RNA sequence: GGCUCAGGACAACGGUUGCACCCCCCGUGGCGGUCGCCGGACACCGCUGGCAACCCGGCGCCAAGACGUGCGCGCAAGGGCGGGCCCCGGGCGAGCAGCGUGACGCAGCGACGGCCCGCCCGGGCUUCCGGGGCAUCACCCGGUCGGCGCGGUCGCGGCGCGCCGAGGGCCCGACGCCUGGCGGAGAAUCAGGGUUCGACUCCGGAGAGCGGGCCUGCGAGACGGCCCGCACAUCCAAGGACGGCAGCAGGCGCGGAACUUGCCCAAUGCGCGGCGCGCGGCGGCGCGACGGGGUGCGCGCGAGUCAGGCGGG
């Protein structure tokens, strides 16, 4: 090319987008802001392709056009804006205040809240740094920054927001013994204990999780989230994380007919 | 034709036509002889003459965005023209000429429309920019789209300015204050 | 234009390589500054935006005396010794690592504290400097440095003897 | 976004690294300290013109979320000093990033407050392994292989230039020549092992008749942008102007061989914002190819015709 991408195949689009091969020859792009290109779901699909809200793009506009999606307390206005994990989407006409979770296929549900359940947002701490004459900067999983940051608050740790205020209120340290959710690779979706935490000179960290029921998985420890300490701070879907096998899903794919 | 000649008071205003000026060069004062300066002209072919070629027929040029007889279509587009004409010459049909030091001058042509900013309009009826009092709203214009002046102050922009001028402070006292804070947060580790 | 593009040399066994594209516009080289001695300083603007100033006739330069700590601005006087060729002596052309003659009248005062190096305070008495460009004059139109001491002094010295 | 496969065989491409050698619009989140309302002038438009047509001249009255200058609490780039003289938190595997202090400089942001910083997608280059045929092509290379120094670059680097050395590749096939050579994801065949093809749907590369050069911009060596050489064509009062269907339809030529000079932006997406879009869609031509059902059964049907729905811009 010669520039920037702004066009996007249906057959080029990540895979647990859950689109569908027919349908158009084209795609919705993300845009650029809180969260990346791969790793996360827009707006228009949440809302048109899973509760059809509206049937077509010219009716999701609209509806964003008067102001009826707020996400992370403020309202969006963008089609393709990209809403990722832990954020909170509530619909006030409604009445329907939900946060994004990872599936145990690796997909984005929208979990049900309360009034006193969307009042924090927890993010990774993704790294800390020096900025304009010295002062210090946290940047975060979802691209919020927080400066003259407690010491306390070290790299790859989990913090919780204020989303009116901006401001950090708990912090949740990553050490061998925290409930924590994958968020990618094959085991996206999947939450448990770590309890081990293995370093490799110039190469990846990996790290070593189990279930509540004996069930053991690796990982690169850029993707594991701390949701916890031996209790999660925010809800979880009722499978809560535990990966059924081929043949226990078969049956229930039975069943469900049944 | 012979010579167009299209004359110009720049102070009564008036354009008019007409029917030892060979080898003079834009901005030379001739003395109405048998037919003053000449701004301009254009030679045949409708080819215009050009400032600075110091000669007395064509030579193409590469004119930038922003020069005589280019209208780009592009920002940063070049072109190559042949910008001729001559030092006022023999093949120059049509020509432009202005009157200075004055069947002659007798009409005037109106200022056709009116100002229309708030300094402007004051500066015009000997009136100054500094005593808190701007507005000047009179509506003359001879009504005669074309007023709605420009640069006017009010109480409502004054108060705006106001508040995004204390803002720009407000600022500075919490983040001033923050420092104070994470100095004591070291201080008490 | 001018280009730095590798397609055009050689692999390491000496054969010619092919040739599959046209020139692209990120592999431009530009001519250099040539900063004569003794004012200008061009913009250029660089991919992205980025002011680069690129200097023609400098005449003066910000100089520090590291061991007495003490800096001054002068008048870089001639260009005397070169590294890579005699021809940008020859012509006072200013580039980084260069050694000039500063005027001495700005560290004349220096010239009372006792105990400093004598191999500097007696060339203060004189009307001279011996220093080294550390800057590059055609990337941020500048020519600023420090006075030489140590083995590296008297190894210029003696590359400038009367030989 | 669309088209095509001409060039290019240690390329490109595929997986796998790195930038403590880099650049980046929009959007998201931050941050915002900078040694009294100004100025004139441009286009649209009025009056007069030149020209075969292409395209323009002269004079004049008029605005800003346009410039220009700038009201402001000092801080842009670069530079000198500030490290440990068995070896091993701001941040690391790694002395990396900040700050302080001596000198220069006066940049950017300020006339409707934004210079600047993280993230993001994208780019550039970069480590390793894979990466056509011919021996009637056996030796090949000389900025070629390494070193020092400056320059140029967004940046590293023989990338370029000066100086020094004599290296570097090779029967585990170098170098040279040939290809009716785009690579991969893939496809055809069929017990197993294999053979052959990779025009075109996705990804990556490269081009816009062929050499080249460049302006504007965050981003192009752009051709539905400009400039020149060559080969071809076009109108013209003979003075001059002007083109690039390997975009969609359609024509010529070639060849054994390939459809309409349609209607619509209603969906899908993108742009800007309710529109635009030969993307993309909907009809037409269409025995390349695929899938299903008849030309009867022992006495009822489909193939056609005419009406109404349903669907469809
Ligand atoms: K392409
Ligand atoms: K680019
Ligand atoms: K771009
Ligand atoms: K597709
Ligand atoms: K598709
Ligand atoms: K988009
Ligand atoms: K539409
Ligand atoms: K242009
Ligand atoms: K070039
Ligand atoms: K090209
Ligand atoms: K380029
Ligand atoms: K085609
Ligand atoms: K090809
Ligand atoms: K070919
Ligand atoms: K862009
Ligand atoms: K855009
Ligand atoms: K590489
Ligand atoms: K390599
Ligand atoms: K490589
Ligand atoms: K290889
Ligand atoms: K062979
Ligand atoms: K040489
Ligand atoms: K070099
Ligand atoms: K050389
Ligand atoms: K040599
Ligand atoms: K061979
Ligand atoms: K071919
Ligand atoms: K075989
Ligand atoms: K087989
Ligand atoms: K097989
Ligand atoms: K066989
Ligand atoms: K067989
Ligand atoms: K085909
Ligand atoms: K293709
Ligand atoms: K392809
Ligand atoms: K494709
Ligand atoms: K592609
Ligand atoms: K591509
Ligand atoms: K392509
Ligand atoms: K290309
Ligand atoms: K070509
Ligand atoms: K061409
Ligand atoms: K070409
Ligand atoms: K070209
Ligand atoms: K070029
Ligand atoms: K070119
Ligand atoms: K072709
Ligand atoms: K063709
Ligand atoms: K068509
Ligand atoms: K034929
Ligand atoms: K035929
Ligand atoms: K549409
Ligand atoms: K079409
Ligand atoms: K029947
Ligand atoms: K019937
Ligand atoms: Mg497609
Ligand atoms: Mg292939
Ligand atoms: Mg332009
Ligand atoms: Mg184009
Ligand atoms: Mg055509
Ligand atoms: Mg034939």
């Amino acid at each position: 090319a010669r520039g920037v991408r702004k066009h996007l195949k249906r057959l080029n689009a990540p895979k647990h987008w859950l689109l569908d091969k027919m349908g158009g020859i084209w795609a919705p792009r993300p845009t650029n802001g809180p969260h990346g290109l791969r790793e996360c779901i827009p707006l228009i699909l949440i809302l048109r392709n899973r509760l059809h809200y509206a049937n077509t793009y010219a009716e999701t506009s609209m509806i964003l056009q008067d102001k009826n999606v707020l996400i992370d307390g403020k309202p969006r206005t963008d089609p393709t804006f990209p809403v990722g994990f832990m954020d909170v989407f509530e619909i006030p006409k409604v009445h329907k205040t939900f946060r994004v979770l990872y599936d145990v296929k690796g997909r984005f549900t929208l979990v049900p809240i309360q009034s006193n359940e969307a009042g924090f947002k927890l993010c990774r701490v993704q790294k800390i740094f020096l900025g304009d004459k010295g002062m210090p900067y946290l940047s975060t999983h979802d691209a919020r920054t927080i400066r003259f940051p407690h010491p306390d608050i070290k790299t790859n740790d989990t913090i919780k927001i204020n989303l009116k205020t901006g401001k950090i209120d708990e912090w949740y340290k990553f050490d061998i013994g925290k409930i924590v959710m994958v968020t990618g690779g094959r085991n996206c979706g999947r939450i448990g204990t770590i309890q081990a935490i293995d370093k490799h000179m110039g190469s990846y960290t990996m790290i070593r999780m189990k279930d509540t029921e004996g069930t053991e998985f690796l990982t690169r420890l850029c993707n594991v989230f701390v949701i916890g300490n031996d209790s999660p701070a925010v809800a979880i879907p009722t499978t809560k994380g535990i990966r059924p096998d081929i043949i226990k899903n078969r049956e229930l794919r039975l069943r469900s007919i049944a | 034709s012979f010579c167009k000649v299209n004359i110009s008071n720049p102070v009564t205003g008036a354009n008019k036509s007409l029917m030892t000026i060979h080898g003079l060069r834009m901005a030379s004062e001739f003395d109405g002889a048998a037919l003053f300066r000449i701004t301009g002209g254009n030679d045949a072919q409708g080819f215009p003459m050009y400032q600075g070629v110091l000669k007395s027929q064509r030579a193409r040029l590469l004119l930038r965005q922003g020069a005589k007889c280019y209208l780009h279509r592009r920002n940063g587009e070049r072109k190559r023209k042949s910008i001729r004409g001559c030092i006022v010459g023999p093949d120059l049909h049509a020509l432009s000429v202005v009157l200075v030091d004055a069947g002659l001058t007798d009409v005037v042509v109106p200022k056709r429309l009116v100002p229309k900013r708030a300094s402007k309009i004051r500066r015009l009826f000997g009136l100054p920019t500094t005593k808190v009092d701007p507005k000047d709203q009179m509506l003359v214009c001879e009504l005669i789209l074309k007023p709605k002046v420009q640069r006017v102050v009010t109480d409502e922009k004054y108060a705006r300015k106001q508040r995004v001028i204390a803002e720009k402070k407000e600022i500075m006292r919490k983040s001033l204050q923050q420092l104070e804070e994470y100095k004591a947060l070291l201080s008490r580790m | 234009g001018i280009t730095h593009d590798k397609m055009y040399k050689r692999s390491k066994t000496g054969a010619v390589q092919g040739k599959w594209h046209k020139k692209r516009k990120y592999n431009l080289g530009r001519q250099p500054a040539n900063t004569k001695l003794i004012q200008k300083i061009s913009t250029i603007r660089c991919r992205g935006g980025n002011i680069k100033r690129r200097a023609l006739r400098l005449s003066h330069g910000s100089f520090a005396w590291g061991s007495a700590d003490i800096s001054h601005k002068a008048r870089i006087l001639q260009v005397v010794y070169n590294s890579t060729s005699n021809e940008l002596v020859r012509t006072n052309t200013l580039v980084k690592g260069c050694v000039v003659q500063i005027d001495s009248a700005p560290f004349k005062s220096a010239l009372s504290n006792d105990t400093l190096d004598k191999e500097i305070l007696d060339q203060i008495r004189g009307d001279h400097i011996l220093a080294r460009i550390s800057s590059r004059p055609g990337q941020v139109g500048t020519a600023d440095g420090y006075i030489l001491e140590g083995p590296e002094l008297l190894f210029y010295q003696k590359k400038l003897a009367p030989k």
